[PDB]
């Protein structure tokens, strides 16, 4: 198994989207959110369905999401309490290596708080790399810039330096959001060249409110 | 799912001890062997970089002028241990003028193992039971002495001790190349030959670490000058 | 009637894991594992799963065809104590 | 008098609040000190300044005395109280016996302090790591580095901070005494070492050399740039 | 006895620890407040919060405080506090006076009222202080000094800052319009004027709504001031009618 | 079961579960054997050790002329009582200038036991006390327990499977009113001898005695002088 | 649930489980009687064979707190030893403060207050020991006190506590106690306890009876020999 | 309504309440008594009526009555041994105020020492806030009777006809709709209404040996219990 | 014996002291209360309502005098309130010892003020439930002071603190202004003490205190009845 973990926003869900495009198998997708229901009994039923149909396929890859979702929000509709959150982790916890022989089937999980979910979940044999993603550094940002204004029709005036210390630590979200918010205000006028003074509102614009 | 410090099991033995006897294992292990000749205690270092200076970490330190103390597992609270058995070995030859037997210092060192108590008193060497397991060597009146002592506050004399990570193999090899009629320099060579089976890496002559103590002269260690002399002669 | 109970394993049952989990290993012939038994104090059986597949995973890696002891060094280095602030045991050994 | 324990051992032998400590520790400003046979240099990078901060009350590197310096790697509030206190036992120290203080001696008394902060009761552990460097009388220019837990060690050369294994990996490759045959040869590998390191292009690094005669002798943002130059020029030729 | 504890001194899993970090999210709201230095002088910028139509107004001051002759200082966050720590330091710089006879560098003051701070967040299992301010003064050591605290115990100095809800576009926007050694105390006003302007979402900048205190370096009175009511409103005119000049012209 | 975390706490059944604790952990110790004859006590304890090149651990301790212990438990509490006894003892011989009756001792140890069972945070003392002494009345036996409760005796046994020594005891209790010395000490080591396995027995490093009476002091005998005690010694029947 | 932790904290009904729980643990004790008669009052007191390695007069259950009054326990042995301790220790402070022997309408008072003190607080437990406390005087007449965990003091004519409360309660009260003296009450007790704890539930037991009143000129010590084989041999007819 | 340790200790709720004070309230009504207090024009009366289910206790001993000063009486509801605990207070405290000034406490400042006492309780995290209430009824020169009630949570006031235990409601009604005559008071008138008021509460109809009656008068400050002789002649005289 | 030694009030997640926040709303749900000055003295106005008529409503009171020219009065918790008192009182003895003079209205409050918060970060306890109301008159010119359980004091020049006492400050607003006399301020409080009275106002139900240049005094049941007599 491989889980995938760090701060918000620095393309987890892309390398998952970037697996599934080069690979042959089928791929299957769930957010850990709607696991929960509003029912008994309903949550382990959808997680024996879901791997029965997994391995009723051929081999392929399932995608869990966001699961810290289940141990950390309570929402009125769950007519049981804080207990059936439990039933369903214990299915969940044996789909993986129970009284039964596996076949062949991968996971792959993620979340940006990894420090609340159950240790039991995680131990070897559930769950072998997990592999952390730190935030941008000044070569990796040049980059970003890069490639996210390939098909731009900019102006030579803009000094992109000046948006690479534009904030302390600011995260890879943030890059395409600058960019599209900028196209955005600059196509307002119906005209197709950006300047500077453009990105000098735009950043405030995105990271200020 | 808290507890305080001072908390029975249900089996009668309590938690916080039972715990440190199993951290004393993470440390480096340690051989001793008492003669009637005299006494030897081996040491290992644990170099993980080029860059040490071996000469920087050392294990056996003397109490006084005939008196040796091995120590494994956790090193930095020892410190306090070490002072209070010099402090009281020179505080009884102020006041009797004379030296104590090194069981006497033991039990006097071994009194103060159990003191943690959350309430009660002003500051006290509270919160846990140090993490030490110590080695005592010296040489009475009754011949040469050596003794073992635990975090839970035990003592008790032995022959061929053996403490550390590697403690279990070191122990049952050694039975079976001892006995009463041992001298010294056999001796320090079974205990050399024993280190070097159970390293980890290499051996050489700063890997190691080597202190005897005889009737005759005081507390005396080995320079890297007469260390190698075993070695080659393996 | 019986209560049986499994506890983690103490010496013999380190190597022995690891005589069980490697004999279908292409590695080198002259590694000893009770170093690696007492490298990793309290672990389970699953951590010497993942050793071994971690081993074969650093040959691989490279070009190699059979692993050596550093593979294994570097493997118990990774998996025991870089990965060790992700550990049910203490907080399972106090049964809750 | 709150008083309740805090550091307690873990069902399997360990003390959690320390390694919370190291843990905290791991993420600060790098550090790097290295010897010579006459100048010790020690230096700090990734100063991130914002054009606005009066420097002389930002820096990291304070002096114990004429002859100790000090460079530290995790949260800034506890380092004046440390750094306070050795001071007072330094000057304590001379009143008694008349001699100078040993480097040595201050390495033990600091890491004994800190060692014993963890067995009382009502009191976290500290949270910094830190480089004594100092050249003692009888010419033995020498660095010590201490630990949270409280265990010091004598060393050739060390970094600390943030990114520690690659400094140290280039370190062990690069350091041999042909490097530090020259003072000029000494700075010119530290600040290689600085510079295959947290990006600081240049502005962003904050030396301090010891040639075993007196106090203090900050570089001004002079010879960093010369320093800097010939660095690329030598790597230029050499390529 | 311990069922009921809340550990306001450990540390975390990852590393930082919790209290200050609540404390500090707690101290980003809840007042705006600024101070530039560029020449002698030296001023601070508070916009006011209670500003209902039933205030006695008195005092002279609601957020200024004296501690010397030739110090004061701002705050932000819970009110009392405040008061508390001012009280504290008012007496600590008279033993110094006492010890002394000489006026009191300002640096000594404040790392003295740090580790003070600072104790609490080491141990004793209490809540820490809310409480985030600056200072300013005149020493003969280094002449005229502005300095900033944080609830943790970490201070600096500092030219141009801001702690208020918005500082972060106070800090951005006082990056790129700064002068070095050259604004006098006649062409910073209107920067900052036009900066507060920027923080505060309601326009028209209300003469009631701020208030400003300029400290001058005189022989042998070293003058600390607040300016009126009568001559807020001018410099806010001021500004208008330049801002309208700009406008026009582009 | 959260009953079970702290001294000041009652169960629902009216049972601390501390104490039940601390009875348990005195269980663990070696056997040791306790009796007295018309003027003589004698108790008898037996050894063990770790390796066959560790020394055996001691289990009789030395208090008074007319007073000693056997100590069955965790060593660093046995100190710490031991410490106490030798201090009240001498503070009564100089004051009032005679020996402290054994009874005023006991009831002294009690008083100071039960006072940690009370209080927040603080545990009990895991020790098993065997009293053995002599005063103006005669011979004298007695037992502690770390509840704070003490018996009077006249023969107990405790430790590890001290059960089946007990009934032993129980069995020829008449005899004792009319056997001297040398019989007396070959009953209880007849006594001890029943609480150990099928393979192994006394050998003479692993047993110790000792003895007070009317016209003796109390005396120590380990490992050398045993063995006029041990020979002629029945074997055990199969 | 959780409110039956601390003794600092009200159940939603209102009332204190601690003490209950206490006094649940008093509930299985051995048994003791104490009835007052023309002038004095006599205890009885049956003490259970555990084993016979334990030798009689063994563990003590009735104390002699002064010169002149006499108390006897049930519950746990060290709470009751501890509180013998206190209540002898006040007698002995009241006897040098003022310079008589104390009634003992303050004696049980005190000891009541300062038992009472002890389910208050969260730091420390309640006693759990309830007892009986009897004394003459020749100027006062006969007194009989019993108190309990809670720390309450009530005075009777006579009243028993251990397992068997109500049965044996049931045969106290058909006694006329109002006039005969007690020289003939020893009789009565001794009838009245080997009338309960069947053999079924256990084999042997001893007897402990004490005495107080100016008969004794006003002491209170134990009864001799003799007395008690007497009013031994007289019960041993009550079984018909 | 309620998160947290709110039902475990003395910390406000998130409505405003706070528990650990609502909960002795109904802590009081325990024990299963009654007690009524009446002020006249120039006499104070205070009823109070005891329970003694068997014929073994002595019927001289469980008084809730208790003479605090002489010129100040007090009537107890609630637990037992909190009871005795207040009053020990009480009459120190008056002690003390004597010794200090040199002459008498007037009837309020002790009533509200003694509340004040109590209201520390209810502020920390350590304690029980004592379950059981007071009434206090003395002569102030110049000021004629007075009576005063004191509650466990620290809510002290002077009153002029309480009732407190079980039936607190219904006798406080009857007592309004009585003093709504608008009449004046003498002592039989006091002390007929006081009996009769209970009386109906519980209907009984009772004998001379269930009921206390405490009085004071400005012809003799000094507080005194009622003889049974001269209670049987009200209670008698007052059924025509 | 032994406290606790450690605070109760700790800093939320969001960064808001819990326990401060719900002090203010058991607060709010106390006995309404109002206060004006105009010019020339200073009015407090509160109500109280005993529930059966066997209180003897002669024996307490809710206007308490600190000193001759110094008035308090109170809105929220009952016992606690007395306890304040007392420290206030103490507090204006052991300042009248140093300066031989009357304290200052700021001074008190200062004081006061302190007290509560300091009571906020203490081992083991919860904070009071009482908001204050103080006045005074020194060198002229009258002075009105509000405090509050978080330890922050405003001057108001006319306030209300109650239940429903939005509705109050907006009245005040919608009546008060700048120049009066003490009598107008009277009527006006009474009448705004009547927005949501009980079922009818006597002239026990209701506690009006004054304090002019002349001195502070708690006026009696005959000039009570006298003013809510030719009002309403
Ligand atoms: N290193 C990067 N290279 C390119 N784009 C990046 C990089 N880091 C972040 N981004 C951009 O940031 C966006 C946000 O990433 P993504 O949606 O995968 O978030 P995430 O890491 O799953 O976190 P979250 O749980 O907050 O959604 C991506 O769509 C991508 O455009
Ligand atoms: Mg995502």
């Amino acid at each position: 198994g491989v889980i995938l973990y760090g701060p918000p926003g620095t393309g987890k869900t892309l390398l998952a989207k970037a697996v599934a495009n080069q690979t042959s198998a089928t791929f299957l997708r769930v957010v850990g959110s709607e696991l929960i229901q509003k029912y008994l009994g309903d949550g382990p039923k959808l997680v024996r369905e879901l791997f029965r149909v997994a391995e009723e396929h051929a081999p392929s890859i399932v995608f869990i999401d966001e699961i810290d979702a289940i141990g950390t929000k309570r929402y009125d509709s769950n007519s049981g309490g804080e207990r059936e959150i439990q039933r369903t982790m214990l299915e969940l916890l044996n789909q993986l290596d129970g009284f039964d022989s596996r076949g062949d089937v991968k996971v792959i999980m993620a979340t940006n708080r990894i420090e609340t979910l159950d240790p039991a979940l995680i131990r070897p044999g559930r769950i072998d790399r997990k592999i952390e993603f730190p935030l941008p550094d000044e070569k990796t940002k040049k980059r970003i810039f890069q490639i996210h204004t390939s098909r731009m029709t900019l102006a030579d005036d803009v000094t992109l330096d000046d948006l690479i210390m534009a904030k302390d630590d600011l995260s890879g979200a943030d890059i395409k959001a600058i960019c599209t918010e900028a196209g955005l205000m600059a196509l307002r006028e119906r005209r197709m060249k950006v300047t500077n003074e453009d990105f000098k509102k735009s950043k405030e614009n995105v990271l200020y409110k | 799912y808290d507890r305080g410090v001072n908390t029975f099991s249900p089996e009668g033995r309590l938690f916080q001890v039972e715990y440190a006897i199993e951290a004393i294992k993470l440390g480096s292990t340690a051989i001793g062997i008492q003669t009637s000749e005299g006494v030897c205690l081996a040491v290992e270092k644990r170099i993980t970089s080029p860059l040490m200076e071996p000469s920087s970490i050392e294990k056996i330190v003397e109490i006084d002028a005939h008196i040796g103390c091995a120590m494994s597992g956790l090193i930095a609270d020892a410190k306090t241990l070490i002072d209070k058995a010099r402090v009281e070995t020179q505080n009884h030859w102020f006041t009797y003028n004379e030296t104590m037997t090194v069981e006497s210092v033991t039990q006097a060192v071994s009194n103060l193992a159990l003191q943690f108590g959350e309430e009660d008193a002003d500051p006290g060497a509270m919160s846990r039971p140090f993490g030490v397991a110590l080695l005592f060597g010296g040489v009475d009146e009754k011949g040469p002495q050596l003794f073992h002592m635990d975090p839970s506050g035990t003592f008790v004399q032995c022959d061929a001790r053996a403490i550390g990570s590697a403690s279990e193999g070191a122990q049952s090899s050694l039975q079976e190349v001892y006995h009463k009629s041992m001298t010294l320099k056999e001796a320090i060579k079974s205990s050399l030959i024993i280190l070097k089976q159970v390293m980890e890496e290499k051996l050489n002559a700063t890997n190691i670490e080597l202190a005897t103590v005889q009737p005759g002269q005081n507390f005396h260690m080995f320079t890297k000058e007469e260390l190698e002399e075993v070695i080659k002669d393996i | 009637d019986r209560k049986i109970e499994f506890s983690l394993p103490d010496l013999e049952g380190r190597t022995h894991i690891f005589k069980i989990h490697a004999r279908s290993m292409s590695v080198e012939r002259d590694i000893r594992f009770e170093l690696l038994a007492r490298l990793c104090p309290n672990s389970t059986g699953a951590e010497i799963r993942s050793v071994c597949t971690e081993a074969g995973m650093f040959a691989i890696r490279a070009r190699r065809k059979i692993a050596t002891e550093k593979d294994f060094l570097e493997a118990v280095n990774k998996v025991i104590k870089s990965y060790a602030k992700f550990s049910a045991t203490p907080r399972y050994m106090t049964y809750n | 008098s709150y008083d309740r324990a805090i550091t307690v051992f873990s069902p399997d032998g360990h003390l959690f609040q320390v390694e919370y400590a190291q843990e905290a520790v791991k993420k600060g400003s790098t550090a790097v000190g290295v010897r010579g046979r006459d100048i010790v240099v020690l230096g700090v990078e990734k100063k991130s300044v914002a054009k606005l901060q009066d420097e002389r009350t930002v820096r990291k590197i304070c002096a114990l005395d004429d002859n100790v310096c000090m460079a530290f790697a995790g949260l800034t509030a506890d380092a004046r109280i440390v750094i306070n206190r050795a001071r007072v036992e330094c000057q304590s120290h001379r009143l008694t016996v008349e001699d100078p203080v040993t480097v040595e001696y201050i390495t033990r008394y600091i890491a004994s302090l800190k060692q014993r902060y963890t067995q009382s009761n009502g009191r976290r552990p500290f949270g910094i790591s830190a480089l004594i460097v100092g050249f003692d009388f009888d010419g033995t220019p020498r660095l010590y580095q201490t630990d949270p837990s409280g265990t010091y060690h004598a060393w050739k050369a060390n970094a600390i901070g943030r990114g520690a294994k690659s400094v140290r990996e280039f370190l062990e490759k690069n350091y041999t005494d042909e490097a530090i045959e020259t003072d000029d040869l000494t700075i010119k590998l530290v600040i290689k070492a600085l510079l295959e390191v947290v990006q600081s292009g240049g502005k962003n690094i904050e030396l301090a050399v010891m040639r075993r005669d007196q106090s203090l002798k900050i570089l001004n943002p002079e010879e960093i740039e010369k320093y800097v130059a010939e660095i690329e020029k030598e790597k230029e030729e050499n390529e | 006895s311990r069922r009921y504890d809340s550990r306001t001194t450990i540390f975390s899993p990852e590393g930082r620890l919790y209290q200050v970090e609540y404390a500090m999210e707690a101290i980003g709201h809840a007042g705006t407040c600024l101070g530039i230095l560029a020449n002698d002088g030296v001023l601070l910028a508070a916009e006011r919060r209670n500003i209902h139509k039933l205030l006695d107004e008195v005092f002279f001051s609601e957020k200024i405080y004296k501690l010397n002759e030739d110090m004061a200082c701002s705050v932000a966050g819970i009110t009392s506090d405040a008061n508390v720590l001012t009280n504290e330091l008012r007496l600590i710089a008279q033993r110094y006076l006492l010890q002394y006879q000489e006026p009191i560098p300002c640096e000594q003051l404040v790392t003295a009222l740090c580790d003070i701070k600072q104790a609490y967040t080491q141990f004793g299992g209490k809540r820490p202080f809310g409480v985030s301010l600056l200072y300013i003064g005149w020493d003969k050591h280094y002449g005229f000094q502005l300095y900033q605290s944080d609830p943790s115990g970490n201070y600096g100095g500092w030219k141009a800052t801001c702690i208020g809800n918005n500082s972060a576009a106070a800090v951005s926007m006082l990056k790129q319009d700064y002068k070095e050694g050259e604004m006098t105390l006649k062409s910073a006003l209107a920067l900052a004027i036009k900066v507060l302007n920027k923080t505060m979402d309601v326009s028209k900048l209300s003469a009631e709504k701020v208030e400003i205190a300029t400290l001058t370096r005189e022989n042998g009175k070293t003058v600390i001031r607040v300016l009126k009511q009568k001559e807020v409103e001018q410099l806010i005119k001021k500004h208008e009618e330049e801002e309208a000049k700009a406008e026009r012209e582009k | 079961n959260q009953y079970d975390n702290d001294v000041t706490v009652w169960s629902p059944q009216g049972r601390i579960h501390q104490i039940e604790y601390a009875m348990e952990a005195v269980k663990q110790g070696s056997a040791t054997v306790g009796l007295k004859s018309k003027t003589h006590a004698v108790l008898v304890a037996l050894k063990r050790a770790q390796s066959e090149l560790a020394a055996h651990q001691k289990k009789i301790l030395h208090v008074d002329n007319h007073i000693g212990i056997s100590i069955a438990g965790l060593t660093a509490d046995a100190r710490l009582l031991c410490n106490f006894m030798r201090q009240e003892c001498l503070d009564s011989r100089f004051v009032f200038d005679r020996p402290l009756p054994v009874s005023r001792l006991v009831s002294l140890i009690g008083s100071k036991t039960q006072i940690p069972t009370q209080r927040y945070g603080r545990r009990p003392y895991g020790v098993g006390l065997l009293i053995a002494g002599y005063d103006d009345m005669g011979p004298h036996i007695f037992q502690t327990c770390p509840s704070a409760n003490y018996f009077d005796c006249r023969a107990m046994s405790i430790g590890a499977r001290s059960q089946s020594a007990r009934t032993y005891l129980e069995r020829h209790m008449s005899e004792f009113m009319e056997c001297n010395l040398n019989e007396l000490v070959k009953h209880g080591l007849r006594a001890l001898r029943e609480t150990l396995p099928a393979e192994q027995d006394l050998t003479t490093k692993n047993v110790s005695i000792g003895i007070v009476g009317k016209d003796l002091e109390f005396t120590i005998y380990d490992d050398d002088d045993v063995s006029p005690f041990l020979e002629g010694l029945e074997e055990r029947p199969q | 649930t959780g409110y039956d932790l601390s003794a600092s904290t009200f159940s939603p009904d209102g009332r204190v489980f601690q003490v209950e729980y206490a006094m649940k643990a008093v509930e299985n004790s051995s048994t003791a009687i104490g009835i007052r008669c023309k002038d004095g009052v006599v205890f009885g007191v049956e003490k259970l064979v555990l084993s016979k390695l334990y030798e009689e007069g063994s563990n003590k259950r009735l104390f002699n707190v002064d010169r002149h009054v006499g108390m006897a326990v049930a519950g746990l042995l060290a709470d009751a030893r501890s509180l013998a301790d206190i209540a002898r220790e006040e007698a002995s402070n009241f006897r040098s403060n003022f310079g008589y022997n104390i009634p003992l309408k303050h004696l049980a008072d005190r000891v009541a207050m300062y038992v009472h003190a002890y389910t208050l607080y969260s730091a420390v437990r309640p006693f759990g020991c309830s007892f009986m406390l009897g004394s003459y005087s020749v100027n006062d007449g006969a007194q009989l006190y019993m108190i309990d965990p809670s720390g309450v003091s009530y005075g009777y004519w006579g009243c028993a506590i251990g397992k068997a409360r109500q049965a044996a309660k049931t045969e106290i009260e058909k006694l006329q106690m109002k006039e005969m003296t007690c020289r003939d009450i020893v009789k009565e007790v001794a009838k009245i306890i080997y009338i309960v704890h069947d053999e079924v539930k256990d084999k042997a037991f001893e007897l402990e009876l004490s005495w107080v009143g100016e008969l004794t000129n006003g002491r209170h010590e134990i009864v001799p020999k003799d007395i008690r084989e007497e009013a031994e041999k007289y019960a041993k007819e009550s079984l018909k | 309504s309620s998160a947290g340790f709110d039902r475990h200790i003395t910390i406000f709720s998130p409505e405003g309440r706070l528990y650990q004070v609502e909960y002795a309230f109904k802590a009081i009504n325990q024990g299963g008594l009654t007690s009524v207090a009446v002020r006249g024009k120039d006499c104070a009366v205070i009823v109070t009526q005891k329970k003694v289910p068997d014929k073994l206790l002595d019927s001289s001993t469980v008084t809730h009555l208790f003479k605090i000063t002489e010129n100040i009486g007090c009537v107890m509801t609630g637990m037992t041994a909190d009871s005795r605990s207040q009053v020990q207070r009480a009459r120190y405290e008056a002690a003390n105020w004597k010794y200090k000034y040199g002459y008498e406490i007037p009837v309020d400042m002790l009533c509200k020492r003694i509340a004040d006492i109590s209201q520390v309780y209810t502020q920390n995290a350590e304690m029980r806030p004592l379950g059981c209430c007071m009434i206090l009824i003395g002569i102030d020169e110049e000021q004629g009777p007075q009576v005063y009630k004191c509650d466990p949570a620290g809510y002290y006031c002077g009153f002029k006809a309480t009732a407190a235990g079980v039936k607190q409601t219904e006798s406080t009604s009857f007592l309004e709709k009585k003093v709504k005559k608008k009449f004046d008071w003498t002592f039989e008138q006091t002390v007929e209404t006081a009996i009769t008021c209970l009386s109906t509460v519980l209907s009984i109809d009772f004998k001379p040996s269930e009921i206390e009656v405490g009085v004071v008068t400005v012809e003799n400050p000094k507080f005194r219990i009622l003889t049974e002789a001269e209670i049987d002649a009200h209670l008698v005289a007052l059924a025509e | 014996e032994r406290g606790y030694s450690f605070s109760l009030t700790t800093f939320s997640p969001s960064g808001k002291l819990v326990q401060i926040e719900y002090a203010l709303a058991a607060v709010a749900g106390g006995a309404p209360s109002v206060g004006i000055k105009a010019a020339n003295g200073v009015v407090l106005a509160t109500e109280k309502k005993q529930k059966s008529i066997l209180y003897d409503e002669r024996s307490v009171h809710k206007v308490e005098p600190i000193t001759k020219h110094i008035g308090l009065v109170y809105s929220g918790m009952g016992p606690d309130y007395r306890v304040l008192v007392h420290r206030a009182r103490k507090l204006a003895q052991q300042y009248y010892l140093v300066y031989q003079e009357p304290i200052p209205t700021a001074q008190l409050v200062q004081r006061v003020a302190s007290v509560m918060q300091e009571y906020t970060q203490s081992g083991g306890v919860r904070p009071f439930g009482v908001s204050l109301l103080i006045c005074g008159w020194n060198e002229g010119r009258p002075y009105l002071f509000q405090s509050d359980p978080s330890g922050a004091y405003f001057a108001w020049k006319a306030t209300a603190m109650g239940k429903n006492y939005v509705n109050g400050k907006t009245f005040l607003e919608k009546r008060y202004n700048e120049d009066l006399e003490l009598e107008d301020a009277i009527h006006t409080a009474i009448l705004t003490l009547k927005e949501s009275f009980e079922g009818q106002m006597t002239e026990d139900n209701i506690e009006v205190g004054i304090c002019n240049e002349a001195g502070f005094r708690r006026l009696t049941p005959t000039e009570v009845k006298d003013y809510l007599a030719a009002i309403a």
